[PDB]
């Protein structure tokens, strides 16, 4: 049960993501497209 | 949205126009004419075969 209740601990961990900002900014823009037009242009 | 739909035909209209030019443009497919014609009566009679 503890195991059981324990995999819930890092996804909500992980709902920040990437907060970083840049080649960075663009590169977390295109590697996830639902950020802005762009990416959607070039995922599409 | 559909800012991005119209963004999107757009460059895909572009792209299709520098293909299709690309397309046009490439090839050669001349390959003039071959192969000679038949012999129809009209030939015998002509000057051409007179011995």
């Amino acid at each position: 049960r503890r195991r059981e209740n324990a995999e819930r601990l890092q996804d909500d961990a992980d709902t920040d993501t990437a907060g970083e900002s840049a080649r960075q900014r663009v590169w977390r823009a295109f590697e996830n497209p639902h950020t802005s037009t762009m990416a959607l242009v070039f995922y599409y | 949205w559909k800012g991005i739909a119209i963004a999107l035909l757009v460059i895909l209209v572009i792209c299709s126009l520098i293909v299709t030019s690309v397309i046009l443009l490439t090839p050669a497919e001349d390959n003039s004419l071959s192969q000679k014609k038949k012999v129809t009566v009209e030939d015998l009679f002509s000057e051409d075969f007179k011995i």
